[PDB]
């Protein structure tokens, strides 16, 4: 219920894969699918990709919003869990 | 541990606290906020007001 | 993105092209609809020659007969026929649809934001009701490595999307009938690229050069992690993050200002139907609007208060 990929500098995404209920409801083929697609995309290019970060990795954690204000806070939470 | 909290004055003060208190799932009881968007149950369901 | 005043600057600019000085708004509950409703009335009331006649709100909880109600109120002044909308797919599809049921084809002229955009939805099966409709978006292109890359995927490789067992579900429609999972995309089923995939990438890009650029500065000649830059700081990387240039997924250029603000340029659509149905590029804005006026159909209407 979240992604993973380690690396040296971690980002964070928030994206609404599934839609507002219930908290969640029906999954989002193009609204959530794509753009976290895409987002992983763009971190793979940037490590293969030489001459931009280089010897440096980009890892990821991607979350879901459910399209709602307060299950975000709660992803945001354990953004902020660290402190 | 709190196990409550004695709400704050103004309505965005309440409405920014009861936010995470409804997360964290602890009671509220305000003193002085009116806001009529406070009184959902589906948004704001552990504030109370006097 | 730009913000929403640029968008209602446009958007007065365009009523102040077409002829038009009496116009009513309509907004869904939220920041956004109330916040462009806002913008957009305080410009034409500071610029001048554009008069509101009506401003509704429409309820987050419709209950029943609201968009009936909503239509008999812009209907009590029937020389506003223009309306400026900051809306929901959901929320115009039903209002257009409540405007079929009352038979008021051809008095309404829509105006609508990037909620509307290009999209199928809101017009689909209902056609005559929302033909002539002008909308506004955001440039974008597509972009053909992220085709060739989701188009490459499959179960076996894709595992690191945890997600992706209910998009195969739901795409091909099978169950994991069933289906053996051999099944290959754009080939078996329709697909198309969304609109904002080239918005996400580029936002990904504006991390990674702004760090990169922290470590050509606070790391002079030394080759991965640095000790200082163990401890990212957040204040630093934002003077970073904003003053950054490069050229885009597309091709374009991207910048923020000193209030993290990407400048405004936007498309014109207007939908119309021939003997197919599409939307047509009719002008842009890029701080000044430029309109093409010899390729706008219509089924052009006034929406003026009173004759001269
Ligand atoms: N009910 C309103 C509100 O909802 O904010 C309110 C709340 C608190 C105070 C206060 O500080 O004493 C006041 C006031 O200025 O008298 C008004």
């Amino acid at each position: 219920h979240s992604i993973r990929v380690d690396g040296d500098i971690i980002l964070g995404g928030l994206f609404p894969v599934h839609a507002k209920g219930v908290p969640c409801g029906e999954l989002k083929k193009e609204k959530g699918i794509h753009r976290l697609e895409a987002m992983l995309y763009a971190i793979d290019q940037i490590n293969k990709d030489p001459d931009l970060l280089s010897n440096i990795t980009l890892g990821v954690r991607i979350l879901d919003t459910c399209s709602r204000d307060t299950y975000a806070l709660e992803q945001s939470l354990t953004f902020v869990q660290a402190l | 541990k709190i196990s409550g909290v004695i709400g704050a004055a103004a309505s965005s003060v309440s409405i920014m606290v009861a936010n995470i208190l409804r997360l964290f799932k602890i009671p509220q009881i305000s003193y002085a906020s009116t806001a009529p968007e406070l009184s959902d149950n589906t948004r704001y369901d552990f504030f109370s007001r006097v | 993105v730009p913000p929403d005043s640029y968008q209602a600057q446009a958007m007065v600019d365009i009523v102040t092209a077409l002829g038009w000085n009496y116009v009513s708004t309509l907004a869904s509950e939220g920041n956004y609809g109330e916040s462009g409703v806002e913008a957009f009335t305080q410009i034409s009331r500071e610029i001048g020659g554009v008069c509101i006649a009506q401003s509704q709100k429409i309820p987050r909880e419709p209950r029943p007969g609201e968009f009936e109600k909503i239509i008999k109120r812009l209907l009590e002044t029937p020389n506003a026929r223009a309306v400026i909308m900051f809306a929901n797919e959901d929320d115009i599809r039903r209002i257009l649809e409540a405007a079929k049921k009352l038979n008021q084809s051809g008095h309404f002229l829509w105006i609508g934001s990037d909620s509307w955009g290009s999209k199928i939805a809101p017009v689909y099966q209902q056609e005559e009701i929302a033909e002539g409709a002008v909308t506004i978006l955001p440039k974008r292109a597509s972009i053909d490595g992220f085709d060739r890359y989701f188009r490459s995927r499959t179960l076996a490789n894709n595992r690191r999307n945890v997600w992706f067992a209910e998009f195969w579900e739901e795409n091909f429609g099978c169950k994991l009938k069933k289906c053996t999972g051999l099944e290959r995309i754009a080939r078996d089923s329709s697909y198309e690229q969304e609109g904002k995939v080239q918005f996400v990438i580029d936002a990904v890009y504006s991390m990674a050069y702004a760090l990169h650029n922290m470590h050509k500065d606070l790391c002079p000649g030394y080759i991965g992690l640095c000790p200082r830059m163990s401890t990212i700081d957040g204040k630093e990387l934002l003077g970073y993050i904003r003053a950054v240039n490069f050229n885009g997924s597309a091709g374009t250029p991207v910048t923020f200002n000193e209030n993290g603000d990407a400048p405004g340029r936007y498309d014109i659509f207007q939908y119309q139907i021939t003997n197919s149905t599409e939307y047509k590029v009719i002008g842009h804005w890029t701080n000044q609007l430029h309109l093409k006026v010899e390729d706008m159909q219509w089924a052009h209407p006034a929406s003026v208060c009173s004759l001269p």
